[PDB]
RNA sequence: UUACGGCGGCCACAGCGGCAGGGAAACGCCCGGUCCCAUUCCGAACCCGGAAGCUAAGCCUGCCAGCGCCGAUGAUACUGCCCCUCCGGGUGGAAAAGUAGGACACCGCCGAACA
RNA sequence: UCGCUCAACGGAUAAAAGGUACCCCGGGGAUAACAGGCUGAUCUUCCCCAAGAGUCCAUAUCGACGGGAUGGUUUGGCACCUCGAUGUCGGCUCGUCGCAUCCUGGGGCUGGAGCAGGUCCCAAGGGUUGGGCUGUUCGCCCAUUAAAGCGGCACGCGAGC
RNA sequence: UGCCUCCUAAAAUGUAACGGAGGCGCCCAAAGGUUCCCUCAACCUGGACGGCAAUCAGGUGGCGAGUGUAAAUGCACAAG
RNA sequence: CCUUGAAAGAGUGCGUAAUAGCUCACUGGUCAAGUGAUUGUGCGCCGAUAAUGUAGCGGGGCUCAAGCACACCGCCGAAGC
RNA sequence: GUUGCGUGGUUCACCGCGGAGGUAGAGCUACUGGAUGGCCGAUGGGUUACUGACGUCAGCCAAACUCCGAAUGCCGUGGUGUAAAGCGUGGCAGUGAGACGGCGGGGGAUAAGCUCCGUACGUCGAAAGGGAAACAGCCCAGAUCGCCGGC
């Protein structure tokens, strides 16, 4: 439905925040009731085209480097004068 | 572990905790260096006067 | 546009630094004028604006008008040494931080909405542009 | 305008875990910004001294804070 | 050790509200105003003397997130010191709000019943 | 323990106001008036947007409400040189420069029939009168003219008047 | 022009201007000391004159009242 | 507001004071590899404008860069070392 | 500041630990004020087409608003480092007109080579040498003397 391939953050911060955004990924969590969050970078073109395409409420069938599980967009912190996705914020869904 | 400190820039203009760092690190001239423990008291001292100096770690 | 009251009637400038927080976003209506420079807005400034979109759209539609200007600026007297006192206040001012939004618009046609807009922003001391509710 | 009173130097004369002697002045204030402890009497005009020697403590007792001194 | 009455710690994750349940001792309402004592009037309250009645209320137990409370991770605002003309960047700290969620408390001593 | 609006409130005496253009001396560019310098609120010259007027027609012409600058000739702000001295308005004589052009020269548009004009662009070679009034600059008036420009230079110029 | 309180004041103290706002040159013989007791304002409902608001009754109300007098810091455990 | 129909406005702007007249909205066929709008950024253009003399690179000169961005290799350079 | 006599690491720097805050920011159905748009609409207005109380749903603002709340700075303490730190007491002073630059503010028009404060900030003053064409206050760097050495 809505793929999108992502990793897990090395190091998290200001500046690695910094680095993916201008890499052209895009900083975010992934928690919900599995009770344990984990950091990723989206990419930042795909997913754009992924949330333009269908909308907030796509059910982002996402898997990790080796795993798959697919996730839902809580909320996106918009910059305010570049307009772009900062963060996003995941909550996980069984089916 | 040691290290090698190695003073690169001038006094003049520093501030006062940076240049009493350089004097308690035992830093005297350009040019000049001195070899100190790798610690946490050190690397305090380093990181206040960083860009005055050079770190390697050598013995 | 005047406060009926104000608690305390000479103030300090506000100040022009930071990035707006609050009001960055497109609110009440369709279209919106987003400030991307400081500045003093002045109520003067916001009335010519306001008219200039009501008399570009002619009729129907609605303009929402979401900043108000509430700080005062003083003045001393024209021929006046330095330093005898502060002035009395003579201006009204709204201050405003890039991102912020000034004006909201909601009218039909697409190309009509953004003229007024535009007219609008040519009256304001601020590099602006025109934004819309996604 | 143009008047003003004289600063009158209040606040904390002495932080948690230093060594007081009895006597000593520990806060300068108005009202009970902080309150009295064991071994810390107020004063006349809310002073919060030492009634004995030890170490200055601070802590919370149920929404006041409050100043004592263990011995 | 269990389960009731007191004295504290602590001061909302403990509070407010809602719905059910209980009376062995105890806590209570309760019955009276001769006695100590009391009402800016009133035995309502405070005090004294009792034991007909009752768990209806207080009190205690269980269940409710409704109102209130707490609340991360990540991101951001801001910022120390550097690099740098600004724009910005590096390195070290890091909110408030919001979200996931938590939560209808916990602990100590004494007495009674049970042991 | 008493006696002080000693309120100029660390309280010169118990006891106290003014003028000086008749003024003098010691100092100061630590501080004003002129000129220079910085600034540019005010002033000045432009411009952006285009509500309208122009019968119709925003943009021939004028352009409200607002916005942005230029210049440094106004009135100012600051007090940076000059107080063991930097002569101050107007006129005269002699000039020199700028162009934001008054005439003459060249053009576009016109709500330019022609003659006349309006507006904008280019252009600094030369020219740009004589009188009445006022100390006047400025201004008004009279008679002409192709025209009777605007400014800078210590508001040019007093070891030139 | 002395004194008191706040902001400027850059989260210790301190900090200037002919900067922004205010008070003081007293009052109380109880408005001091101590012991004991109580909880306000506002809102709702009912009630002769009585009404938005006098006194009464019942609810709700954790501090929005009050504090001799400015402001600030305090005070409901009450400093009311 | 409706209609022949390949297509076919009581009109797109001057233009008629008016009925005129001119263009143009929307299609039929030819030729045949391309054709628009907008977002963000690098470097540029105009706006531009005082009075002794070029006079807003210090000068000569410089785009065949001796300019700008990024990457790299040397060297010069003080009374510093 | 210097100097005599005492004291001797007490000073200062870094690390760790114990502390008080209400600035930046933010937020406001947490207060005092300001304030936009809906809905309900008190009265006032002429059956109410005008005003729009109090509420309520969204979006906001404040040096003298605060339910909140940093980074820094400050106080104490334990380690480590550092000759020409610190403290007491005497002799002898000078100074008490500051200037610019960076950062945070007031006055001013958020003008000034303006003015008034803050800043274990810098430089000049009282600092020569190199760079900035020239150019107290900007960048680099602190001249004991010599050298026809080097980086
Ligand atoms: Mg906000
Ligand atoms: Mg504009
Ligand atoms: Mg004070
Ligand atoms: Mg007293
Ligand atoms: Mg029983
Ligand atoms: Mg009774
Ligand atoms: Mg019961
Ligand atoms: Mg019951
Ligand atoms: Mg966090
Ligand atoms: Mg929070
Ligand atoms: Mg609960
Ligand atoms: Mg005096
Ligand atoms: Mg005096
Ligand atoms: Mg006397
Ligand atoms: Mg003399
Ligand atoms: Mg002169
Ligand atoms: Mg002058
Ligand atoms: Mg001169
Ligand atoms: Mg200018
Ligand atoms: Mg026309
Ligand atoms: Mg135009
Ligand atoms: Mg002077
Ligand atoms: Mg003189
Ligand atoms: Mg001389
Ligand atoms: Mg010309
Ligand atoms: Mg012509
Ligand atoms: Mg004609
Ligand atoms: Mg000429
Ligand atoms: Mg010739
Ligand atoms: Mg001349
Ligand atoms: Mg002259
Ligand atoms: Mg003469
Ligand atoms: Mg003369
Ligand atoms: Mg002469
Ligand atoms: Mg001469
Ligand atoms: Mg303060
Ligand atoms: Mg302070
Ligand atoms: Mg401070
Ligand atoms: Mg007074
Ligand atoms: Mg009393
Ligand atoms: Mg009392
Ligand atoms: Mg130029
Ligand atoms: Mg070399
Ligand atoms: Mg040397
Ligand atoms: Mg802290
Ligand atoms: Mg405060
Ligand atoms: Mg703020
Ligand atoms: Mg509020
Ligand atoms: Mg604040
Ligand atoms: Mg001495
Ligand atoms: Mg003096
Ligand atoms: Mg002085
Ligand atoms: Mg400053
Ligand atoms: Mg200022
Ligand atoms: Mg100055
Ligand atoms: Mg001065
Ligand atoms: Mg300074
Ligand atoms: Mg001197
Ligand atoms: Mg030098
Ligand atoms: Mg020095
Ligand atoms: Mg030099
Ligand atoms: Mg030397």
């Amino acid at each position: 439905s809505n793929q999108l391939r992502v990793t897990v953050r090395t190091e998290t911060g200001k500046g690695a925040s910094r680095r993916a955004r201008r890499a052209g990924k895009i900083p975010a969590v992934l928690y919900g009731h599995g009770a344990e969050p984990q950091h990723l970078e989206l990419p930042g073109h795909d997913y754009a085209a992924v949330l333009r395409h269908s909308g907030t409420n796509a059910v982002l069938t996402l898997d990790i480097a080796g795993k798959e599980q697919l996730a839902l967009t809580k909320a996106l912190h918009i910059h305010p004068i570049r307009r772009t996705i900062q963060h996003a914020d995941l909550l996980v869904v069984r089916r | 572990s040691q290290l090698k400190i190695t003073q690169v820039r001038s006094t003049i203009g520093a501030r006062w905790k940076q240049r009493e760092s350089l004097r308690t690190l035992g830093l005297r001239r350009i040019r000049h260096s001195v070899i100190r423990e790798d610690n946490a008291a050190t690397r305090g001292l380093i990181a206040v006067v960083r860009h005055l100096v050079e770190v390697e770690p050598a013995q | 546009l005047i406060p009926r009251k104000v608690k305390h009637r000479k103030q300090h400038h506000p100040r022009q630094r930071g990035i707006a927080s609050g009001g960055t976003t497109v609110n009440f209506g369709d279209y919106g004028i987003q400030a991307l420079e400081h500045a003093y807005v002045t109520n003067r400034q916001i009335e010519s604006a306001r008219i200039a979109i009501n008399r570009h759209i002619k009729r129907g539609g609605k303009v929402w008008i979401n900043i108000f200007p509430d700080r005062p600026l003083t003045k001393k007297p024209a021929e006046t040494r330095m330093g005898s006192g502060k002035g009395s206040p003579e201006w009204w001012v709204a201050n405003v931080k890039p991102g912020r939004v000034l004006f909201e618009l909601s009218y039909p046609n697409e190309g009509v909405a953004r003229a007024a807009l535009t007219r609008a922003i040519h009256k304001l001391p601020i590099k602006a542009r025109i934004i819309t509710r996604e | 305008n143009g008047r003003d009173s004289a600063a009158q130097r209040l606040g904390v004369k002495r932080y948690g875990g230093q060594v007081v002697k009895a006597g000593e002045i520990l806060v300068r204030q108005r009202g009970t910004k902080f309150h009295p402890g064991v071994n810390v009497g107020r004063g006349g005009d809310d002073t919060l001294f030492a009634k004995t020697a030890g170490a200055v403590e601070f802590g919370i007792k149920r929404g006041r804070k409050t100043v004592s001194i263990v011995g």
